[PDB]
């Protein structure tokens, strides 16, 4: 804390997952339906069949091993927490951005105790201990070290705020087709039809 | 300010210090007592207001600060906006984003207009003044799901949406020898001891320069060959007269796109 | 007409639509594409994005000529005065502290330029898909194209941009009615060719699936896939053969 | 200060480019979440097949 600020979120984590659950009940109770007009009901093994109709496989498959599926779905579910809880480095991505934003103001922070060719790093003492002439050549000095260190911490953000915008634009691509729809592309939502 | 802390100091030691370099703690001399030190508070003045045109009444929103010490501060003088206090009464309210003053919270909620912070947004509604409340997401709908309910339309509605893209930036190019030295023939000579960053300075412009003009062409030249429409006749009843060119004004163009170039400045 | 019979059909609803209903249709883009033009003349803040990258170029330049009056902690900050005042040593030292600090101003600016024309050349980029995709054909992918199934996309110029006009089909007027995921008839499933089976009450009906049209159930409509012991919900009408 | 005074407008630049970070943040936010016009609510949490 020394000029810097940390400004909180405009939408708070109860919204968000306010919209996930929006999200997942207009998916399940809905289908595809909700993302392009008005939200129409249809039951769940209807809508996987029209799932599968997509990727090129007949009803009969899914009515006839409804109970198969439903199990395999289930499991599958159940393997997904144990498989993110067993391997601590798996949310790495999200570590990273909040562990590089950590070293860059802490960085920052520690850029203020380097005397950049001058007496002290302590202003006070520098006023305190000799004679304008001199203190103005030294204050300079900090000035110049100081600013530089703030054009490099900007550009940096700004270099890495760029890279934060293309993942988030994926993500909303991701979202629209993936979520609201059935995706033909190959690799897109997933390793799989 | 010099609080009471619980640290237990060696016999040796005079000071403290923090992760990085600051000086968290501190031991006073005569009575042997830890000190905790904590800056003092500082941040935003920020404010918040509906449009000259509209109204004057404003509000203030301070980042980060409990509502108490503004108030305590504000009593005496302690804060340095200097402002002498935008209007107090029932109007000092604390969000998670600051301590807000010039707004009453209401317990309603619509359609965010103008952010805050937090679940809180402001606006300008009715005697009519600017109110505080938490942003509403939307109405609450329970689809009708059910083992056999199905749901089909009956009708249909042709829509038209836009949207607007950039493609391109204007491209400039800049001479050192005019900008630092300008008209100079004694600054020269102590520039060219610098090295070549005017060299790099105009090949990363030239770059820029270039990929402007690759921009248009990937977007805009898509087809090989210039096609005409005939003398325009019936579509089928689509009419396209606001989209098509019209040959009866100069910069053929077409209306709506005449709308754009007439708006864009 | 044709062509937007072809448009129809890519969304999965069938021809007679189009062929039945053209004036209708006809006046509904009639009468949206007039929307359009007060839609845009109304609201000033549309062409937003468009104005916000002249504003910031002009920002640009504004500061990089404004910084050349600051004195960078010099004697003063024109060239000819320093000269024509003091000895050559003094003025080699003002003389760099000066040049020092203009090769910063054009340092920023420069890296500045750079980086917004790397976010200008993606949005480029995305422009151009979004050509080659809704105006030089027809997208499946779902609010690429616009907010509903997607029929066509015609572009407009602008300064520095492009705007697309994307024509989209919205369903309306929704109706409850009661499904059932397959028929026996003589013992045979039966499941639809193309649509779901509905019924309104009484009687039971084979329709599409975006725009509602009857039809009673034939073995032209109809394939036949096992028995029936295996299926939950399956209701018990009649198949016609004709 | 008003040594720094004589540096320019770096300052206000600088301000500017963070704030424009601030608000690309929340706006990238509402661009992937808020995708929904109305919130949908599950029904009593029943037999989905
Ligand atoms: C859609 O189908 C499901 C079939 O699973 C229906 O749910 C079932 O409804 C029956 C009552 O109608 C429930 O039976 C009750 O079970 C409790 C068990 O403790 C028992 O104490 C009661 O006396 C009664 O037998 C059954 O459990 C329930 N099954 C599930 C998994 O929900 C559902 O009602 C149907 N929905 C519609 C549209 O009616
Ligand atoms: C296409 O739409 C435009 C917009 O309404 C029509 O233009 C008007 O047409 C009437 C009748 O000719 C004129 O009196 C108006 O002055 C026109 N207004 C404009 C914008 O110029 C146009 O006629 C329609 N095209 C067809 C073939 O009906
Ligand atoms: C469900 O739709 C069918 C459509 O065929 C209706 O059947 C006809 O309804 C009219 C009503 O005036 C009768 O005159 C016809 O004789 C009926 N024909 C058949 C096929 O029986 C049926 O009435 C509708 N039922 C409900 C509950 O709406
Ligand atoms: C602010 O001070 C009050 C006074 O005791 C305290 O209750 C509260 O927790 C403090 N924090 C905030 C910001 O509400
Ligand atoms: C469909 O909508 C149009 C426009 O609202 C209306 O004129 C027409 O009568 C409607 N048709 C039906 C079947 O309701
Ligand atoms: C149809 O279903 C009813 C009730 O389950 C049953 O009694 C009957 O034998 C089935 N067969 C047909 C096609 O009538």
């Amino acid at each position: 804390f020394n000029g810097l600020t940390v400004l909180p979120p405009l939408l708070t984590d109860e919204m968000i997952a306010q919209y996930t659950s929006a999200l997942l009940a207009g998916t399940i109770t809905s289908g595809w339906t909700f993302g392009a007009g008005p939200a129409l009901q249809i039951p769940f093994p209807m809508q996987m069949a029209y799932r599968f109709n997509g990727i090129g496989v007949t009803q009969n498959v899914l009515y006839e091993n409804q109970k198969l599926i439903a199990n395999q779905f289930n499991s599958a579910i159940g393997k997904i927490q144990d498989s993110l809880f067993s391997t601590p480095s798996a949310l790495g991505k999200l570590q990273d951005v909040v562990n590089h934003n950590a070293q860059a103001l802490n960085t920052l922070v520690k850029q203020l105790s380097s005397k950049f060719g001058a007496i002290s790093s302590v202003l006070n003492d520098i006023l305190s201990r000799l004679d304008p002439p001199e203190a103005e050549v030294q204050i300079d000095r900090l000035i110049t070290g100081r600013l530089q260190s703030l054009q490099t911490y900007v550009t940096q953000q700004l270099i890495r705020a760029a890279e934060i915008r293309a993942s988030a634009n994926l993500a909303a691509t991701k979202m629209s087709e993936c979520v609201l729809g059935q995706s033909k592309r190959v690799d897109f939502c997933g390793k799989g039809y | 300010v010099l609080t009471k802390s619980n640290k237990k100091f060696l016999p040796f030691q005079q000071f403290g210090r923090d992760i990085v370099d600051t000086t968290d703690a501190v031991r006073d001399p005569q009575t042997l007592e830890i000190l905790d030190i904590t800056p003092c508070s500082f941040g935003g003045v920020s404010v918040i207001t509906p449009g000259t045109n509209t109204s004057n009444q404003v509000a203030v929103l301070y980042q980060g600060v409990n509502c108490t010490e503004v108030s305590v501060a504000i009593h005496a003088d302690q804060l340095t906006p200097t402002w002498r206090v935008y209007s107090t009464g029932s109007n000092v309210f604390q969000t998670r984003a600051g301590c807000l003053i010039g707004a009453e919270y209401v317990n309603n909620s619509y359609e965010c207009d103008i952010p805050i912070g937090a679940g809180v947004c402001a606006s300008y509604q009715t005697s009519q003044s600017i109110i505080a409340y938490t942003m509403s997401l939307g109405a609450e709908n329970s689809v009708a799901y059910s083992n056999n309910s199905i749901a089909i339309p009956t009708n249909f509605t042709i829509s038209v949406t836009t949207e607007i893209l950039p493609v391109s930036m204007t491209k400039t190019s800049v001479d050192c020898t005019m900008y630092i030295c300008g008209d100079s023939t004694e600054c020269s000579n102590l520039l060219l001891q610098y090295g070549s960053f005017c060299t790099q300075l105009k090949r990363a412009l030239t770059g820029i320069a270039v990929e402007q003009d690759k921009n248009t062409q990937e977007v805009f030249a898509q087809v090989k060959q210039i096609y005409k429409t005939p003398p325009i006749k019936y579509f089928g009843g689509f009419n396209f007269s606001q989209i098509l060119p019209d040959p009866s004004k100069p910069s053929k163009r077409s209306p709506i796109e005449d709308l754009l170039f007439n708006k864009v400045t | 007409p044709m062509q937007m019979a072809y448009r129809f059909n890519g969304i999965g609803v069938t021809q007679n639509v189009l062929y039945e209903n053209q004036k209708l249709i006809a006046n509904q883009f009639n009468s949206a594409i007039g929307k359009i033009q007060d839609s845009l003349f109304s609201t000033p803040s549309a062409l937003g994005k468009l104005q916000d990258v002249v504003n910031h170029n002009a920002q640009a330049l504004n500061t990089l000529v404004k910084q050349l009056s600051s004195k960078f902690g010099a004697i003063s900050s024109v060239l000819n005065d320093i000269l024509s005042r003091l000895d050559p040593p003094e003025a080699e030292v003002q003389i760099d502290r000066l040049i020092t600090g203009r090769l910063q101003s054009l340092q920023t600016y420069v890296t500045q330029q750079l980086i917004r024309a790397a976010e200008i050349r993606a949005s480029a980029n995305l422009a151009a898909t979004k050509m080659s995709e809704c105006v030089l054909g027809q997208s499946k992918r779902v609010d690429f194209c616009g907010k509903g199934y997607h029929l066509m996309s015609f572009p407009q110029s602008a300064p520095h941009g492009v705007v697309f006009l994307h024509v989209t089909y919205v369903p309306a007027q929704e109706k409850n009615f009661t499904t059932a995921p397959a028929i026996c008839h003589d013992g045979k499933a039966h499941f639809p060719r193309e649509g779901v089976f509905v019924s309104n009450g009484t009687h039971w009906f084979v329709t599409q699936r975006n725009f509602y049209e009857p039809q009673i159930i034939t073995t032209d409509n109809t394939f036949v896939s096992g028995n029936c012991d295996v299926v939950i919900g399956i209701v018990n009408n009649t198949v016609y053969d004709p």
